[PDB]
């Protein structure tokens, strides 16, 4: 990011906005599997909406290389980049 | 000989006054109080001197406040008593070696009543292992030897006080009966003059509502409190009238919005402060009660309850306290007076030591136990019951196995010395379990008080944030039943003194009249002057006419601790550096060779066969064969004892313990004699350092402020060298992925590295290990991930494979060296205990040898610190007119700031001891040495001489002494009548302009050695949550960045070293990591930019539903 | 005092609809971590179970209006979603706050901003860094002033 910040400045979010910043919805309830300590589908800590697990691979073993930056895998959907934008996406509720 | 002691070696002394009794047992205050409780005969004999009608030990009385447990029918009971210990499991040494704790089986004889059927069944019960302690005041808890400190606590009583108003102007006396454990009561009077009783801090009411509540008649208030104002006052100012309408008030003031039935009201107050269970005076609230009030003085009463009779004598007090009565009365007791009390003064603080401490933890326990008995004895059948079912065993071991392990009060052996060790188990500690707080403790209650005198030690305290917290007992003091801490004084019937003595406490102290020992003394005992200098009540000093005084004190340094009591010259001192000189002593590191000083108090021999250290000879005979290991001694009775020396052990504090034989073989030994040196021990004296020479002046600013230059003959003697021995642990412990194992092929080390271990993994014992090496090599199961085909290629060209095993193998830590002198194991199949999970414990000790150098401290005995600057070569000390160099040089800019010259006297009075002197004695006594003793009037070189404190040489003495110092080998005499001396420059070679002062003094070296206290890191490892650098000396985690330090960079502008501190210095992974890798690379070093911290702030921003932007010049988001 | 209220919302342009949440973002899985400790023990942090608790009653509630119900189960389900949603923000702000496991209240949201080990906190105590060391000092009166 650019090193120029003139001032910070605070507001009010919108529903039109928090569905803006989100990846996914989270409206399963559950965390990891308890079996396999993989992360649930569609759940508080899936990598479908957040992020993959280690550096550069999806979740059913499709690709695991670097070769590929970038692409979604079609078979389950998580994208292969660093793991560390496991802390830079958020999620987003619905409520009824 | 005077000295008690068989063999003592015998210091001449400079003692004016002669020592009515002898220092008692040092460790009696740790063995007394555990005696005690287990209820032994040599405590039945003591309470056979005392002459007390009641005996009784503490699990005793533990067993009688049980005793009996009955069910609401009243047709099952069951009681039980007479406890009776057993042989200890094993003995000491072997506890220390394998770990486990030293401690003895205990049984009771319980019994069950049965009413119904009329037939009551009997059997021994089994307590679990009670620890048990042992010979040298100490507990072995797990192998470690532990210390229980007594506590210091006010005691239960009644205590009347005065209060100034901030609205009226016009003080108010509240009283207050604190009780051993029950509701707190209280009675105070008011601004507004009305008396309120407060019951377990409720709402004020009516004083005269809880009189009348009891029982009393308005006429019998009328005529008993008749005389008083405010109490008629308030009979008129009350409301309810009757008396169950104050039993119906006084549970409406107890709870508000509650079903008032007269039954349950007159219930709950004889439940709560009438019931003998519910509510608990002890022995000490009950005696300090009876003595306040001074009723039921002549009869000891067993019931330790409240009573009412007391209760109006306490109001009746608490008015004559408002009226300004000297003197009360009660009808049925003896006259006493009327004076506020104060928390401070020490006949209310009464000390509770390990056996009262240990009875709490088995009663809080015995207490869980009982309600498990009661509920057992309810639902068991009353055919198929016996007293075998109903008592478990359980819930009390866990209670005392609870206490030595996490109780604040029973912390580990602090053994840097014999002397550190002594001190730590005579300590008086304010905090703790049941006391009051550290924050919580006002500023008055930290300082001296004039009661202490005696008792506690005013100059002895630690001197960080527990100052006046934590006191040390003094040393003829000892502790009553009771709890109070009593003095001996000797008494003066009519000016004579006597050679009886008696033990007072602080409150019977403070109503006679105490003369000081330095009075003059006839050899009558007959005063010798027309008025003494005496103590009366609290705080004043006076003369006085020889006929008012009572008492006198033992000895002229009664006042003063054990550790305080080796100083010498400690008058001269001031109260900071002889505080810092005590509190030091107790830090010294033994060495590898002692010599006891030459100049001391007649305090260490004492203090060394006390502390314990020193092998004493049990009985009398004659040396059978002496070896390193042991002594065998030849009783005249027949029968032979041999005595075991630990060689090498690692005591608590990673320095050495050693144990020498000290006699010769084929002599003749007596009772009670020494027979080997411990560490520290020389001869079997206290001996915490060395005797080197010293001279007092600054040199070419080597030891310019506070540092010090030591002479390198030291080094290379071997004077100053230390032994120190470490030990480290790792264990085999199950994991579900498999169970590790310890063995001797690693992957990936080459051989050489793992020559030193042998075929068991363990490295074999006198091999000497740099740091970074294997000392027990370990793996891991490693968990199963997938091979890495990167890693399948890596290792597929050379055909090596990372087995199912991770590489944990313990490790020498950085700045560690020496030999392995032994390895020890824990095996499931020898049949060694073992913590729940583990298979094999190993631990390794390493040893060793440490010589003194550059940034070790060093310190004389009157706190007089320092850290050593500079280690010159033997050539370069100013040296003497007789070629000897010094071999220290204290610099002198810190004499005259400390305000502290008992060093320099302690110097001269040295070189006097070293030299030897013969006084001009055959014209006739000079008058400067008329009271000089025979003994002192001519000493050989080099004999030891001793100087008590508060009676030790004397100015015009000293001075004396320096006149006659035995002419040197070479012929010459070397110091002057001054104590100067003249010396040679090493480097110039030319004469110093002036006399420089030489001499000995006693330097002892400090547990602060620059190998421990350093540590650097460049990079480390992490921790995964707080993501900053792991923390720790054991660890080399690095070193912390506070916010004072922020400040100055501010103050200085300096934007970027600041900003790269707080960032990739600690935070953030990614700009470590660019760091790292640039300078491992050789290009520039990335312009510190924006924290991986701040998307972080924005996230959790963003998530609060808050909007956050970042504006740039233009006013344009980014 | 109303007047400031008020003209706060008009100078911002920002609508006050935004006052009332149609949708709640959740923080990234990250900043409230599920680690697995060394024994086999799960350490997780609070504010999993605040978003669980949400996801749970909202869920819930969707098919309850799918079944059709009586009013009393509508409004009371409402009720707590309103509640669950309030606590997770900020706890112990209204009634009782939330305790997890024994009696111990739950870590907010916005406990994640207040307190001295708050983010706005972190950065003026102070840490500990890389690249440094300490020890004992000695006086040398050979050396320069620098
Ligand atoms: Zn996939």
């Amino acid at each position: 990011d650019v090193n120029f910040f003139d001032e910070l400045r605070i507001g009010l979010a919108t529903a039109e906005d928090i569905r803006q910043w989100s990846y996914g919805e989270v409206k399963k309830p559950e965390t990891i599997n308890y079996r396999t300590l993989k992360p649930e589908k569609d759940g508080l800590f899936c990598e479908k909406i957040f992020g993959p697990t280690r550096d550069w691979e999806c979740y059913c073993g499709k690709y695991k290389r670097v070769r590929f930056k970038g692409i979604i895998c079609e078979r389950c959907g998580v994208e292969v980049t660093r793991a560390k934008v496991r802390r830079e996406r958020m999620g987003h509720i619905e409520l009824a | 000989s005077n000295n008690s002691v068989p063999g003592a070696p015998n210091r001449v002394s400079f003692a004016k006054l002669r020592e009515p009794l002898e220092v008692p047992g040092l460790l009696d205050v740790q063995t007394d109080s555990f005696e005690w409780l287990i209820g032994s005969p040599r405590w039945r004999e003591s309470a056979a001197e005392r002459g007390d009608v009641n005996p009784v030990g503490g699990l005793e009385e533990v067993l009688y406040e049980l005793s009996p447990i009955e069910d609401f029918s009243g047709s099952m009971s069951l009681s039980f008593s007479d406890p009776r210990f057993d042989d200890v499991k094993a003995p000491v040494d072997e506890c220390k070696d394998k770990d486990m704790t030293y401690a003895a089986p205990l049984f009771v004889t319980a019994e069950f009543i049965n009413n119904n059927t009329g037939e009551i069944k009997s059997q021994t019960v089994f307590m679990g292992d009670f620890p048990m302690m042992t010979e040298k005041g100490t507990f072995i808890i797990n192998g470690t030897e532990r210390v229980v400190v007594s506590q210091l606590v006010r005691s239960p009583g009644v205590y009347f006080d005065e209060t100034i108003d901030k609205s009226t102007d016009k003080t108010l006396h509240s009283v207050k009966v604190i009780p051993s454990r029950g509701a707190w009561l209280e009675f105070d009077v008011d601004k507004r003059d009305t008396v309120g009783v407060r019951i377990d801090r409720k709402r004020r009411q009516p004083v005269t509502v809880l009189l009348k509540a009891l029982g009393w008649t308005s006429e019998q208030i009328v005529e008993r409190f008749g005389f008083s104002e405010i109490m008629r006052s308030t009979l008129e100012k009350d409301n309810t009238v009757g008396t169950d309408e104050a039993l119906l008030d006084i549970y409406r003031k107890l709870r508000p919005g509650e079903p008032p039935t007269k039954e349950s009201a007159q219930t709950l107050l004889e439940n709560l402060f009438f019931k003998e269970k519910r509510y608990d005076l002890a022995r000490v609230g009950r005696y300090k009660v009876n003595k306040k009030l001074g009723l039921h003085v002549g009869e000891p009463i067993t019931s330790s309850t409240l009573t009412e009779e007391d209760v109006v004598a306490t109001i009746e007090y608490l008015v004559r306290l408002h009226e300004g009565q000297t003197t009360m009365t009660v009808p049925g007791g003896v006259e006493v007076p009327v004076e506020t009390d104060d928390i401070d003064h020490f006949g209310n603080r009464r000390l509770r030591t390990v056996g009262e401490l240990i009875q709490n933890q088995i009663r809080v326990g015995m207490s869980r136990m009982e309600r498990v008995v009661r509920e057992r004895m309810t639902t068991q059948d009353v055919e198929a019951i016996t007293p075998q079912t109903l008592i478990n065993i359980r819930p009390v071991v866990a209670a005392i196995k609870e206490f030595f392990g996490t109780s604040q009060l029973s912390q580990f052996m602090d053994q840097n010395n014999p002397l550190s060790g002594l001190t730590h188990k005579r300590r008086l500690s304010a905090l703790g379990p049941g006391g009051l707080s550290r924050e919580r403790a006002g500023l008055e209650v930290r300082d001296v008080h004039p009661s202490h005198y005696g008792r506690m030690c005013p100059i002895e305290t630690p001197e960080g944030p527990n100052i006046g917290l934590i006191g040390s007992l003094s040393v003829y003091a000892r502790v009553n039943p009771f709890g109070f801490i009593e003095t001996p004084y000797r008494k003066v019937v009519d000016g004579v003194v006597s050679d009886e003595i008696v033990y007072l406490t602080a409150d019977e102290e403070d109503r006679h009249v105490v003369a000081q020992a330095n009075s003059p003394i006839d050899a009558d005992g007959r005063f010798v002057e027309p008025r003494v200098l005496v103590r009366r009540k609290a705080g004043e000093v006076e003369y006085v006419p020889s006929s008012e005084v009572d008492y006198m004190d033992v000895s002229p340094r009664q006042m003063v601790s054990v550790a305080t009591a080796m100083i010498p010259f400690l008058e001269h001192d001031d109260a900071n550096r002889a505080l810092m000189g005590a509190n030091m002593q107790r830090q010294a590191v033994p060495l590898v060779r002692s010599e006891a000083p030459l100049v001391g108090t007649g305090m260490e021999l004492r203090a060394a066969i006390d502390a314990g250290d020193v092998v004493v000879a049990e009985e009398s005979g004659v040396i059978e064969e002496v070896s390193a290991d042991y002594i065998t001694v030849m009783h005249d009775n027949g029968t032979r004892r041999t005595y075991r020396m630990r060689k090498f052990a690692r005591s608590n504090h990673g320095t050495c313990a050693n144990q020498c034989p000290i006699v010769d073989a084929g002599d003749r030994v007596e009772a009670g004699q020494v027979i080997a040196d411990g560490p520290c021990t020389d001869d079997g004296e206290m001996a915490l350092g060395k005797n080197l020479l010293v001279a007092i002046m600054p040199w070419e600013g080597h030891n310019y402020e506070d540092a010090i230059i030591l002479s390198n003959r030291l080094v290379e003697e071997d004077v100053l060298t230390s032994i120190h021995i470490e030990e480290h642990e790792i264990d085999a412990r199950d994991t579900k992925l498999g169970a590790e194992e310890i063995t001797r092929d690693i992957p990936n080390i080459s051989d050489e590295v793992l020559a030193d271990l042998d075929e068991r993994g363990i490295v074999r014992i006198g091999a000497e290990v740099r740091d970074g090496d294997i000392l027990v090599g370990k793996v891991t199961p490693k968990g199963e991930t997938e091979l890495t085909p990167e890693e399948r290629l890596l290792r597929a060209i050379f055909g090596e494979k990372a087995r199912e095993v991770r590489d944990t193998s313990l490790k020498v830590p950085h700045g560690e060296s020496g030999k392995v002198i032994g390895i020890r194991v824990f095996s499931r199949e020898d049949e060694d205990e073992l913590p729940a999970g583990v298979n094999e414990l190993v631990r390794v000790y390493v040893a060793q040898k440490r010589k003194i150098s550059d940034g070790d401290k060093l310190a004389g005995r009157h706190g007089n610190k320092g850290v050593i600057g500079k280690i010159l070569p033997v050539e370069d000390m100013p040296f003497l007119a007789d070629g000897t160099p010094v071999d220290i040089i204290l610099n002198t800019h810190g004499v005259p700031r400390r305000m502290n010259i008992g060093q320099i006297l302690e110097t001269h009075l040295g070189w006097c001891a070293h030299s030897g002197w013969k006084v001009d004695a055959a014209k006739g006594v000079p008058d400067w040495a008329a009271r000089l003793p025979d003994e002192l009037l001519e000493a050989q070189p080099n004999a030891i001489v001793s100087t008590p404190v508060f009676d030790g040489a004397q100015e015009a003495e000293l001075q004396g002494l320096l006149s006659c110092t035995l002419p040197n080998r070479d012929g010459d005499v070397l110091v002057d009548a001054d104590g100067k001396a003249m010396l040679f420059d090493g480097r110039s070679g030319e004469p110093f302009p002036y006399p420089v002062t030489v001499g000995y003094m006693y330097i002892m070296k400090l547990h602060h050695l620059v190998d421990d206290k350093i540590h650097a890191r460049s990079t480390g490892p992490y921790s995964m949550i707080t993501q900053q650098p792991l923390g720790g000396k054991a660890q080399f985690g690095g070193q912390r960045f506070g916010e004072m330090e922020c400040w100055a960079m501010q103050a200085y502008g300096a934007a970027y070293t600041l900003q790269e501190l707080l960032t990739i210095k600690s935070d953030d992974t990614v700009g470590r990591v660019k760091v790292y890798e640039a300078i491992v690379k050789g290009e520039n070093i990335p312009e510190p930019g924006i924290p991986e911290s701040f998307k972080v702030l924005l996230k959790e921003l963003q998530s609060l539903c808050l909007n956050v932007e970042v504006l740039s010049s233009d006013g344009a988001a980014i | 005092k109303r007047l400031k209220v008020v003209a706060a919302f008009q100078q911002s342009g920002n609508s006050p609809m935004g006052m009332v949440l149609d949708a709640v973002p959740v923080i990234p899985p990250e900043l409230r971590p599920m680690v697995q400790l060394d024994g086999g023990r799960f350490a997780t942090s609070d504010l999993n179970d605040l978003y669980r608790r949400v996801i749970n009653r909202n869920n819930r509630l969707k098919r309850l209006i799918d079944l059709g119900a009586p009013e009393i189960i509508v409004n009371n389900e409402k009720r707590m979603l309103q509640e669950s949603v309030d606590a997770l923000f900020d706890n112990g702000r209204r009634g009782r706050p939330v305790t997890g496991p024994g009696n111990r209240p739950l870590k907010s949201l916005s406990d994640l901003l207040k307190g001295k080990q708050g983010r706005f906190r972190q950065n003026l105590l102070g840490k500990r860094v890389d690249y440094s060391g300490r020890s004992v000092i000695v006086v040398g009166p050979q050396l320069k002033l620098h």
